[PDB]
């Protein structure tokens, strides 16, 4: 079992989003701090989450760097089934 | 005002973090826009593992979440959860700071000690006491 | 909402050629969403008790209505982001839509604010509402004094206290002074104690008596609830009985706390400055007064030093125009002090306190207006008075501008 | 729309809205207003005008819309005044007939008292020498109770709730003065002691197991120490927490919010039992009984069910209400819920058959408070209005009316004794109202001619700062307890 | 602006005094969301009924298969009626009723042993 094994290494190993952070919007959900290595798999889950999105929205604007737009964002959420929608206002 | 700064600590903790996210292997300078998009998503990602494994676990009759219930949650939002041991194991990897506390001082008020009247028998000993 | 609107955003999309009456049909439709969310977003403000219309309503409204609080961006596969908002977007009309992304990671987060605790007090005593500060605030009849005794023994207590026996009987006596709320309809008899005071406590130089007043004239200042400006006419003359004021005590020493009183009496004087101001009438009186202490033949040496002191605490702008055309009569008189012929009065401590205080202003206004260039011998265009010791001045306040 | 009275003003701005047919098919408010009959009470003096001026048949069709949408409710009598009509009238389907306010409600106290179960008195579902505890030390706190009346004004003791930038939603205070709950916008329930006693949990299961057989070890030696503050916070609602309810026993805490859920959180363990899910929908309000057994939930489905805190599924369901049920209160011996709406009218329900025995309308607003006298013959409701009117229970008539209030009035409260009814609003003021010299004169006509006694009944204001009142409480000894959360 | 100037009177034509600055802001953020589904619909069903302009038909339509999914009700008055009176005359039968702490049986509570992972 390795996420098991992956877990036991979290007493170390602050992430990118603060416990203090990522504690506060789980407490707005209900789910309470019982284990500090529990808050730091679920911000790192949704760091891996932004941060496929951000290196495939790059390929998109390799191709078209160096800025990071909403018509690049587009084609990168439309593979995951996410339609972005710009302000317009 | 301390009124704002409730929701404007933990929100603008979360720009910082997007913005530490977006440098990893990345950019710099951001469009506006495009961060509070971002740090948006970051807001209602976390509200949902909150509101998803609370749901999963209470239908099994339990009241805290353990690893069996995120690792379900996070499988029904299409996470592929085997990549995150590779993830938190950076060389990248930064810390954010948690936002600063507003009472500093915390014991600040040497106060006014003014004592007088008692209290009458249908008020208990537990209630504030009388004014001067 | 208007069609003209509805039309730009068509033809921004891919959909151009609308009709009038198809673009008024999107308009009619959109506009009773708007209005359906607010009438059942404001049922979660009367239900929240708050009378507001927080940002929070609508997503509690949107996600009533089946609809996902989603702004911004539009999940056809509902999943990662069900009815579960996000807070929305902090945008703005005057934005700069274009920001650095390093700027957002070296700003200092906001403070986390006090979590919510449960004080409990007194709305009403037997009927009557006590003023705590948690709460809103034929012969002739023998006549009663306005003050209950209770408030004639806390007068005489706290006057007791306030002349300095006791330190922290000071202490507590100046912060009630600066709190109490019914301190009003008791502040004549206040006023007239420390006007009264500090006219015959002048006869003889009793430092401490004018210390401890003027430390309760600034516990009156400070207090919110009570209205100063009927009494500050007594006041003025009172706090300032001894600023420049000559010592008939023992002037040469003490004259470190006297100058201190001094200084404390500017911050009270800068602050009256602020605020109780209308057209010309307080502060360019106070002014005047000084400029004419200042501008003064065989001007009493204890005095060049408190009215100097007065002129210098009054702001940024007043010694940049009153400290300017002076510097020569300054040196002068510091060059008499020094020649002597005897030390007949404490005029050479005098000299020297008006001195420094005068260096000290002149660097702060040299490093305002100019850069801090030939720092080494261009002040001996202005008879060299503070030269590269101003300008180690001027130097030290450009590290504390850097750290800042 | 322009003649209409000016207390329908928020009655016909959604009527504005509606000008489709499929707009219309998805009120459900609307809806059921097109399908029932206005009652209409009116006297035998002015119908026979008005059918001297229907049954000609040169105008014959406004006639057919009265007959197939109105009913019309004849009493025998005067024709009332426009400051009398003006008083019972405001509520969709309005002033209900005097044959729904003519069956036989027990509004009597248990244990002679004919107008309540002579007999049975049920006195709480198996009342425990623990519960004849309790109200051993009740009567000792009886003792110290003051005579409020219009002289002795009783002193209010305002907890406010300081920072709360979480919105305060909900507040209950327990029978005796011990424990303060809060409901907040941040999901959570909140209990502070505010007795010098700290909050504990009871020992865990392996504490409890070598607890000796005797040598006391009954209600002391199973609290844990190591857990004991003055604040116990409660998480597992996901939405802000409307209605809570303490049971009389000072356990069995109760929580409904806006996810349709209705919790039962110990306050032995502090943690949640139960999560009763009948309504899809935000349960605006809960109450337990005052026996502490059965607890009424009302909810945004236009019901209000009856539970028991033993089944998953409710007993009653009381479903005649046309809008939200915003309030459920309990009588005092706990065989009539009182469930005030959102369509202006206050409904008694019997708990045996789940018969509506009492239809009260007369209110302007949607109804945000309700209480019941101590003795159980009157009923005080409050609404957006700033009107507390004050109605009969064997009769059914409001005799009185308090229009003091500014405001929506959120909190009532009477007396322990009855001597007063307390009023908070969201004027920021605490109201205290005669209610001995509101109810000294207590038919064939359903009505009594109200008088505007309103200034006479008036004892004080006590306004508050920046405050709104949520709660009033009144304490065993006649004290006011009132909570605020300052803003 | 133009379209959050006539948000504003929407909301004051439904007495809604005061508000949020953000309130605004997002009630033009769903109204567009809903005109560029209708319309991403309505583009859809003219394809399917193979006509190069979208006319008013394809919008009546596009609205009213939107409308049948999104924007649901609260159950209606006469099958609120006719559960009460199912339930209300029902005797719902019996459960397991002294038992201390009285609660419905094991399997609807929240009272289970309630595990976590062994900290190593």
């Amino acid at each position: 079992t390795p996420l098991v094994d992956f877990l036991m290494q979290l007493e170390d190993y602050t992430p990118t989003i603060p416990d203090a952070v990522t504690g506060y919007y789980l407490n707005r959900a209900g789910f309470e701090a019982s284990d500090p290595r529990i808050i730091r798999l679920i911000s790192l889950a949704a760091q891996k989450f932004i941060s496929d999105i951000a290196n495939d929205a790059l390929q998109h604007c390799k191709m078209k760097k160096y800025t990071l737009t909403m018509e690049d964002l587009t084609p990168a959420l439309s593979e995951y089934g996410i339609n972005v929608k710009k302000p317009h206002y | 005002n301390p009124a704002d700064n409730y929701h404007l600590a933990r929100r603008r903790t979360l720009q910082v973090v997007v913005s530490s996210l977006l440098t990893e292997a990345g950019f710099e300078s951001a469009e506006k826009a495009s961060v509070e998009t971002l740090t948006e998503m970051l807001q209602s990602y976390i509200s949902e593992i909150g509101r998803s494994a609370k749901s999963y676990c209470e239908h099994t009759a339990r009241t805290q979440p353990t690893l069996s219930d995120i690792v379900v949650t996070l499988v029904e939002m299409g996470f592929n959860v085997d990549t995150l041991p590779a993830y938190a194991k950076r060389s990248q990897r930064m810390v954010i700071t948690a936002p600063p506390v507003t009472n500093q001082p915390v014991t600040p008020k040497a106060l006014t000690a003014g004592q007088n009247r008692p209290h009458p028998p249908h008020i208990p000993s537990h209630f504030p006491e009388f004014p001067d | 909402l208007p069609s003209e609107s509805m039309k730009v955003v068509a033809e921004s999309m891919g959909i151009a050629q609308i009709q009038e009456e198809t673009c008024q049909l999107l308009t009619d439709e959109v506009s009773y969403r708007i209005k359906e969310i607010a009438q059942d977003a404001l049922k979660f403000m009367h239900m929240g008790k708050r009378q507001k219309l927080t940002t929070s309503d609508i997503d509690y409204a949107l996600k009533l209505k089946n609809v996902e609080p989603l702004y911004g961006f539009h999940a056809q596969e509902f999943i990662p982001f069900r009815f579960a908002s996000g807070g929305g977007r902090e945008l703005y009309f005057y934005e700069e839509k274009e920001v650095d992304l390093s700027d957002i990671i070296n700003t200092p987060l906001p403070r986390v604010p006090l979590d919510v605790c449960l004080k409990a007090h007194w709305l009403s005593i037997e009927g009557c509402q006590p003023a705590i500060p948690e709460n809103p605030p034929r012969l002739k009849p023998r006549s009663i004094h306005e003050l209950s005794v209770e408030q004639q023994l806390y007068y005489k207590e706290i006057t007791e206290a306030c002349v300095g026996s006791c330190e922290a009987k000071r202490a507590e006596a100046l912060q009630s002074i600066a709190t109490d709320p019914g301190l009003y309809q008791m502040l004549p008899r206040f006023s007239t104690f420390i006007s009264e005071g500090v006219r015959v406590n002048v006869v003889q130089n009793n430092l401490a008596l004018l210390i401890y007043l003027m430390r309760m004239v600034k516990a009156l200042m400070d207090n919110p609830t009570l209205y100063l400006e009927k009494y500050v006419h007594e006041l003025i003359p009172a706090v300032m009985t001894c600023i420049v004021s000559r010592q008939l005590c023992l002037r040469p020493d003490v004259d470190n706390h006297w100058a201190l009183r001094d200084f404390a009496a500017r911050l009270v004087a800068q602050i009256c400055k602020h605020f109780s101001t209308t057209t010309n009438n307080i502060q360019s009186r106070i002014t005047k007064t000084f400029t004419k202490s200042w501008v003064d033949e065989k001007t009493p040496w204890t005095t060049r030093y408190g009215s100097i002191a007065g002129l210098a605490e009054l702001g940024h702008d007043v010694i940049k125009t009153l400290i300017l055309p002076r510097l020569q009569q300054e040196g002068e008189r510091i060059r008499s002090v020094l020649d002597g012929p005897v030390l007949s009065n404490i005029d050479r401590i005098g000299a020297d306190h008006v001195q420094s205080l005068l260096l000290k202003h002149c660097a702060p206004v040299l490093a305002k207006l100019r850069p801090p260039p030939d720092n080494q011998d261009a002040y001996r265009a202005e008879f060299g008075s503070l030269g590269p010791l101003l300008c180690s001045q001027v130097v030290k306040a450009r590290a504390q501008a850097a750290l800042q | 729309h322009g003649d209409q009275e000016c207390y329908y003003q928020d009655d016909l701005r959604v009527l504005s809205s509606l000008t489709k047919k499929e707009h219309m098919k998805g009120n459900e408010t609307m809806l059921d207003f097109r399908t029932s009959k206005f009652v209409l009470r009116i006297s035998r003096d002015s119908y026979q005008l008005l059918k001297r001026h229907l049954q000609e048949k040169q105008n014959n069709q406004i006639w057919n819309i009265v007959q197939e949408h109105l009913y019309i409710d004849i009493f025998d009598g005067m024709p009332r005044s426009k400051q009398q009509i003006d008083a019972m009238v405001g509520s969709l389907a309005g002033e209900a007939k005097r044959e729904a306010n003519k069956s036989k409600v027990f509004f009597g106290l248990l244990k002679q008292d004919p107008n309540a179960p002579p007999q049975n008195r049920i006195p709480l579902p198996e009342l425990k020498d623990s519960d004849k505890l309790d109200k051993i030390m009740n009567m000792k706190e009886t003792t110290k109770r003051v005579r409020l009346g219009p002289d002795c004004l009783p002193s209010i003791c305002f907890y406010t709730f300081l920072n709360a930038y979480q919105g305060l939603t909900a507040v209950d205070v327990t029978d005796d003065s011990s424990l303060i709950a809060g409901g907040f916008a941040d999901s959570t329930v909140r209990v502070w002691s505010v007795t010098p006693k700290k909050l504990r949990s009871v020992k865990q299961a392996s504490d409890l197991s070598l607890i000796d057989k005797e040598s006391d070890d009954v209600l002391e030696r199973i609290m844990d120490e190591k857990t004991a503050s003055e604040l116990k916070i409660l998480y597992g609602h996901s939405g802000p927490v409307y209605g809570a309810s303490f049971s009389p026993d000072r356990n069995y805490l109760l929580s409904s919010s806006e996810d349709g859920t209705v919790r039962l959180w110990s306050l032995q363990t502090f943690t949640c039992l139960v999560g009763y899910k009948g309504h899809n929908y935000p349960v605006w309000d809960t109450q337990f009984s005052p026996y502490g057994y059965y607890f009424v939930s009302g909810g945004h489905d236009r019901v209000a069910r009856l539970w028991a805190t033993d089944h998953y599924q409710p007993l009653r369901i009381f479903a005649g209400h046309l809008a939200d049920v915003n309030c459920t209160r309990f009588h005092p011996n706990s065989n009539y819920v009182a469930t005030g709406s959102a369509d202006r009218t206050v409904r008694l329900w019997d708990v045996l058959n789940g018969n509506c025995v009492r239809i009260f309308t007369g209110h302007k607003g949607p109804i945000h408070s309700l209480t019941f006298s101590p003795n159980g013959r009157f009923l005080a409701t409050g609404a957006t209005d700033g009107r507390v009117l004050l109605w009969d229970i064997g009769h059914g008539l409001m005799v009185g009316e308090l229009k003091g209030h500014t405001d929506t009035v959120c909190s009532l409260r009477f007396s322990r004794d009855g001597e007063i009814l307390a009023s908070g609003s969201m004027d920021n003021t605490v109201r205290l109202w005669d209610a001995i010299k509101a109810f000294e004169d207590l038919t064939a006509t359903g009505h009594i001619n109200l008088p505007e006694n309103s200034q006479e009944l008036l004892l004080g204001t006590y306004m508050t700062k920046s405050t709104p009142v949520v709660h009033l409480h009144f304490t065993r000894r006649n004290l006011v307890l009132a909570a605020g959360a300052y803003s | 602006p133009k379209d959050a100037q006539m948000m504003a009177q929407i909301l004051k034509d439904m007495g809604i005094t005061e508000y949020e600055p953000r309130v605004i802001n997002q009630m033009l953020e769903f109204a567009f969301r809903y005109v560029t589904t209708i319309l991403d619909d309505a583009k859809i069903y003219s394809s399917h009924a193979k006509k190069a302009t979208v006319d008013a038909d394809d919008v009546r339509l596009a609205i009213q298969c939107r409308a049948d999914q999104s924007f649901t009700s609260p159950p209606p008055r006469d099958f609120l009626l006719d559960i009460a009176r199912q339930r209300n005359q029902t005797p719902l039968p019996l459960i397991k009723p002294y038992s201390g702490p009285r609660l419905p049986p094991d399997r609807y509570c929240l009272t289970a042993p309630n595990y976590r992972l062994k900290s190593l």
